């Protein structure tokens, strides 16, 4: 009922009690955190050292052992959860400097613009110029089937969210997982929108699910996703094999080079709107993943050859599994109308060259991996009809 | 074609969320557990990522505009009574670590689930706990800029590791949420941690803060409180999902009782001590608040609601009610005796506070007020006296022990609550236990409880060296962050502590 | 701290994978569990263990091959065989005390970098599942005196 | 220095002075405004009756004459500024209920999403698949030339902003003008972006300006815009001839049916992003213009045949001037690569049929205008090469 | 192609704002006046519509949060 700001008696008592001078001169919050940039930022101040870690985990400030542990003696957090080693697990910085408030701000802006655009597009009647075969078969079936790839890559983050050894890495992983699930939900939203525009269009997931689980074209995709989801436990390996190898090749090809490019040669004005959101999410996640796995782990002062050894082995294995997935997927070009420079063998060859060269420059040169782009292109094109 | 303006709402997208999962052989949980979750469990809130972000941004803008514009114009940062100003240093920093570990707890629950809607709810909970961590950090961030003593708000994350009160906090809100079976952590975090203690506390802290002249904490906490109902729903859905499993009828009540005892053993003393002994204007006695929180609201309503699924009231509730009358006074005595090891400034109860204590707790005078008056007469607050309360307690035959499981201090000769001292020797080491439930926990799973207390870590070391190595000094490098008074003059320095010559003994040396 | 420095000085002399395996197994058997042989390194052994784990990881990546790093244990034996043998041994344990001894010994002997991370985590989860299912049955049936007798503890004071 | 909330003495004095009971029971702000919807909204409360108008202007509440007037006796606001008549100038309601705060909120969200999308698109290297001829000639020249059409339609609102007789109509007109200028600036932003991506691309306005002022293809466009800008003074006539006739036919064709559609058959992934913003703005403005000119003026209880007479005359004149502009513009199809169903005579015929039928249903049926779509299509196609 | 992250800032768009006008005969003011305005007059703030909206929204959120939440409490 009574407050200490507005009550005259309590305000007078508090004013009498409060000292007339400051008792300390340092007013910066957590001044002892080392800044990555010129000055300490709010993201670092609110983020770093929130996880209480003893001194036997690198970079920790506490002491002693955990108060409670698993049955049998497993620690709450330990060094046994990953193969890679470092002198400090508190070194990772997100390039975009995202904590909760700016993140939700950006996603809210995107969600309100999406609704406005859908209302205007529905009012304007732009669906009439779309190619009937493309919309009826290719989009409705295979674009819907890509949903489960997105969902599996999303579910791969459950163990990373629990076993991670830092507090900035936890935020980065959580945001990446939320981006993947948002991509899946956006694909389903586009299918539902097209179902209310065009009569006879089915937005149910039965046919896309049957394609995902049974059709040969995606046979090589499922496999890879499955081993990344329920096949490994090391959180660093999950992050690397999911975002830096498999996605950056197969998902980049399927999203950018088949669906977005062929929409713009078949007169589709709706798909690029969602594909742009997918690509923006991919680039934002790529910045953080590249920072973590190149600046901190592969370029460690003490370790780094050890980490490079493990990273090269992982890259070999999962690049083989991504090349298998791509060679399997490339058989979809027999179901589309032929367009010179895009659908014939030359267009696919240049598309694969672009994807593999971009991946080379982005990751392989920085890690130390040796790749021959021509061999990969021929290996994938061996499955061309 | 139809040319009417349409869009897609979240409930239409959420309708298809169940069918996003596909069955393959190795689609199982990665963690050890005793239960299996039901495949057809649904979610009560129809939330997707974009709707979640929209709602959270709407909340955050309203929260931040007030603090950054209006309360700053009013100069409300330096209009809070000092005692609450030092109480908030402990409160906000201790709530932050629990919010942080809830992140990993919810991530492990999402790992364990099998339905897609249950996974969506757990993901939303993870995001909410990240938000709550950042808000709790922002409270101390604001006090560091606008309060008249920023020493304790500056570096709590580094300087909280010196004192004895921090270890019990890590057990109930850091290691009790992430270590063990996934359902055990679920019932530790949602059915007991949030439904029974945290949610009532966030409402009581605001009323105490507004009574003592603080308007930042109400601003942050009233917005924090708006997210928890979804977490209570998550806990109810987790209990409903395991009901049809045969294991439930074998283990659920055991885990519930263990979690309840673990949580109450630390929140009964600490919250009462921080409320009653860290304020100038008293809203209400702590015993009545505890009774209405645990005994009547959670103990009755929630337990009756879940009784239809086999859940029973804990069998240790009688002991909690028995010791929920004097526990916080014993803990207050322990915290006053070891003030140099904290990171906040303290204040002994004055005449009006003593009158209130005797009015609401008959018998408080003859036991506790005599000790406080003797300490005051011997020079408790005077730097030149060189009076250390721990040395006084040791010379008078009162010894301090730390429980092996709970990590809560205990003084057997000056305690009016429940529990007795137990000293055991196993494999060549001596352990001290203070109650029956903790003794059973330690005797059943000796490998999970291997924590070090400060007596073992600091044995044979001078107090000033311990303070200086843990960065317990202020900016000038000599004054200590912790003080025995709340005045602005005659502060203690490292030389004053060095003159007393306190050396940590071994309590169990016998 | 001088204990840390002298143990680090001893650790720095390891130059073989077999030597580092023997060293880490001996250290973990001596100083790790509640059934440890000595308590003389109570406040320092978790740092020395992390030093030994870093040296053996460096030696492993400098000496072994990719197939060895992924499929074999550092002792030279197949990881899948080790996992199968130890799960078979746990499943045959009759009481909770033998079960906890088996779990503790497995953690003391085969723990990364000695065994690959994925197989170790999968085996640890299975062992923990069996241990929890075996411990939690009839939790409140035995009185405290009977529990004290069963654990084999010596009572020094009883207020 | 001293405040009345925190000073004990002043707070006590104020508490003594403040009465213990309320002196009135009506707490609704401007309760006497008649609500259009079920209940009075914040937009109506903050908007309506802000303009002080005497009783000899319909719907006004004041009395007397203006205190100061123009030299010669022109009133500050008068009935002589328009031909149309009504019983109440305070009847107009924006369907979107936009006052300043939601308006700037939406535009800010769009501006922050645009920057994020441009950064991601630049990082992703999607410009490599665009058709070289389309990008080099058609986009760079004629899309840049459309800028001046947008700018002229923007400048047409200067007199409407001063001579309008209401306060909701003023907001609607101001927001429409800001949308037009934002469209022009967005076209220039896309040109500048493509200039930093592709070497040799020129983003200067010299060639587009020369095309706008000299090229025959836009000869019929300039004319129309000029007469709408500096040829008439009646604000109702400006609004009708600018948004309901000329834009809804010529600008709709040029924006939706040529540039957005042909971008999706030539592999362009950048233009639809900006064209979507243009279309959303167009639909939002169309809602308000349709409300004003159909619900209030053409369906007046007392007048309405008078207003319909004037509106029909204006529609005849400006439809003739829009058909001239379209027939002039349709000669650009000789400069593009032939694509069946889009560039040949049949594709253009169906595009014109779509535009004219949409305009018919949207405006002509509601106003009472009689139009033959086939005659308009043939008149425009008489200029096809 | 160059694959570095770039955008366009308002000062780059504002640079070309002068050349959006074209000269025709009846390009005059509609109101009675005694003066003529100079054709080459510049502006001191480099504002376009999107930047203006961003700044105004940033101001409005701070203004409204206070009144609707804190002073009401
Ligand atoms: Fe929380
Ligand atoms: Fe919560």
């Amino acid at each position: 009922t009574k407050r200490g700001l507005t009550d005259p008696e309590r305000a007078a008592i508090i004013a009498a009690a409060v000292p007339d001078h400051a008792l300390d001169t340092q007013r910066k919050y957590h001044y002892f955190i080392q800044p990555r940039w010129k000055r300490l930022s709010e993201y670092e101040q609110l983020s770093c050292y929130a996880q209480p870690n003893p001194d036997w985990i690198a970079g920790g400030l506490d002491w002693g052992d955990w108060t409670q542990k698993f049955h049998g003696g497993r620690p709450s957090w330990g060094n046994e959860s990953t193969e890679l080693r470092t002198t400090d697990w508190y070194r990772h910085r997100d390039p975009a400097r995202r904590w909760h408030a700016p993140y939700v701000k950006d996603k809210s802006e995107e969600a309100r613009y999406t609704q406005r655009f859908l209302a205007a597009y529905s009012s304007e009647g732009s669906i009439r110029t779309i190619d009937a075969y493309w919309r009826d078969e290719i989009l409705n079936k295979y674009y819907g089937a890509l949903l489960y790839n997105e969902y599996g890559l999303f579910n791969a983050h459950s163990s990373v969210g629990r076993d991670c050894l830092s507090d900035t890495i936890r935020q980065s992983a959580t945001f990446a997982g939320l981006d993947k699930v948002d991509n899946a939900q956006m694909i389903q939203m586009e299918r539902l929108f097209i179902a209310k525009l065009v009569p006879g269009f089915d937005a149910s997931t039965d046919v896309p699910k049957k394609i995902w689980t049974t059709d040969p074209i995606y046979a090589g995709a499922r496999g890879a996703v499955e081993e990344i989801w329920q096949g490994i436990q090391d959180w660093n390996e999950i992050l690397w094999a999911g975002h830096a190898v498999y996605d950056a090749t197969f998902g980049q090809f399927a999203r950018r080079e088949f669906f977005q490019r062929l929409a713009t040669v078949y007169g589709d004005t709706l798909t690029p709107f969602f594909t742009a959101q997918s690509q923006t999410y991919f680039q934002t996640t790529r910045g953080a993943i590249e920072d973590l796995f190149v600046y901190c782990l592969a370029n460690d002062p003490e370790f780094g050859a050890h980490n490079r050894t493990f990273l090269n082995a992982w890259t070999e294995h999962y690049l083989a599994r991504s090349v298998t997935a791509l060679k399997d997927f490339v058989g979809i070009y027999a179901k589309v109308e032929k367009v010179a420079g895009a659908t014939d063998r030359a267009g696919v060859s240049e598309a694969l060259q672009r994807v593999f060269g971009d991946w080379k420059v982005d990751y392989a040169d920085k890690i130390g991996f040796n790749i021959d782009v021509d061999q990969k292109v021929d290996a994938v094109l061996a499955g061309f009809k | 074609v139809n040319r009417a303006p349409v869009g897609v709402e979240p409930q239409e997208v959420h309708k298809w969320l169940q069918s996003f999962n596909w069955d393959f052989k190795e689609n199982r949980t990665k963690y050890a557990t005793k239960y299996h979750m039901a495949n057809q469990t649904k979610e009560q809130f129809k939330v997707i990522a974009k709707e979640y972000a929209r709602m959270e941004a709407a909340k955050d803008e309203r929260q931040f505009g007030t603090l950054l514009d209006g309360l700053t114009r009013l100069g409300a940062g330096n209009k809070v009574h000092p005692r609450w100003g030092e109480t908030m240093k402990v409160i906000s920093n201790f709530l932050e670590v629990g919010e942080y570990n809830a992140i990993a707890a919810s991530a492990m629950l999402w790992d364990s689930a099998t339905a897609a809607e249950q996974k969506n709810g757990y993901l939303a909970q993870v995001l909410d706990e990240i938000r709550h961590t950042h808000q709790c950090a922002f409270i101390n961030h604001y006090y560091s800029k606008h309060y008249h003593d920023p020493a304790g708000h500056n570096d709590a994350r580094r300087t909280r590791a010196i004192g004895p009160l921090w270890k019990g906090m890590k057990r109930v809100f850091a290691d009790g949420f992430i270590s063990g079976d996934a359902v055990e952590c679920s019932v530790n975090l949602q059915l007991v941690g949030e439904a029974c203690f945290t949610n009532p506390l966030i409402v009581a802290v605001t009323e105490w803060a507004s009574a003592n002249g603080d308007e930042i904490t109400p601003t942050v906490f009233l917005s924090v409180e708006t997210d928890e109902l979804r977490h209570m729903a998550n806990g109810y859905q987790t209990v409903v999902s395991i009901a049809n499993d045969p294991a439930a009828a074998k283990y659920l009540n055991t885990d519930l009782n263990n979690a309840f005892w673990t949580q109450q053993k630390y929140f009964t003393p600490a919250l009462g001590y921080l409320f009653e002994y860290g304020s100038k204007f008293k809203v209400e006695p702590w015993v009545k608040t505890w009774n209405r929180w645990v005994y009547e609201d959670w103990g009755g309503i929630w337990i009756g609601r879940l009784g239809k699924y086999g859940v029973e009231s804990p069998r240790s509730l009688r002991d909690a009610k028995t010791d929920a009358y004097w526990a916080h006074h014993d803990l207050a005595l322990a915290a006053y005796a070891l003030w140099p090891l904290g990171f906040a400034r303290l204040a002994l109860p004055d005449e009006e506070d003593q009158e209130w204590f005797e009015a609401n707790y008959p018998g408080w005078a003859d036991h506790y007020g005599k000790i406080y008056n003797e300490w005051k007469k011997l020079g408790y607050e005077d730097p030149k006296s060189g009076f250390i309360p721990y040395a006084w307690l040791l010379a008078n035959g009162h010894d301090v022990y730390i429980d092996r499981v709970s990590q809560v201090p205990f003084i057997p000769s000056l305690a009016k609550g429940s529990g007795s001292l137990r000293v055991h020797e196993f494999n060549g080491k001596k352990h001290s236990l203070t109650d029956d439930w903790g003794e059973r926990m330690w005797l059943s799973e000796p490998e999970r409880y291997e924590c070090h207390n400060l007596f073992e870590q600091y044995e044979g070391r001078e107090l000033s060296e311990v303070i200086a190595e843990g960065h317990g000094v202020r900016s000038d490098g000599k004054t200590l962050i912790a003080q025995p008074h709340v005045r602005g003059d005659n502060l203690w320095t490292l030389e004053d502590i060095k003159r007393a010559g306190c050396v940590f003994p071994n309590p169990l040396a016998k | 701290n001088s204990t840390r420095t002298e143990w680090e000085g001893k650790i720095a002399k390891l130059n073989s994978v077999d030597q580092a395996t023997k060293f880490i197994q001996d250290f973990r058997v001596a100083y790790s569990s509640p059934f440890r042989k000595s308590y003389d390194l109570d406040v320092d052994y978790q740092y020395i263990e992390r030093k030994i784990e870093e040296r053996l990881s460096v030696l492993k990546t400098e000496k072994l091959s990719v197939a060895d790093l992924v499929t074999k244990a550092t002792t030279g034996e197949d990881a899948a065989a080790v996992e199968a043998a130890w799960i078979a041994k746990m499943k045959a344990a009759e009481s909770k005390y033998a079960a906890e001894r088996i779990h503790i010994e497995f953690r003391q002997l085969y723990k990364p970098p000695v065994l690959p991370v994925n197989v170790f985590l999968r085996t640890d989860a299975a062992l923990g599942t069996i241990l929890m299912e075996l411990r939690n049955t009839d939790y409140y049936a035995t009185p405290l005196e009977g529990l004290r007798k069963e654990r084999g503890v010596k009572v020094l004071h009883l207020q």
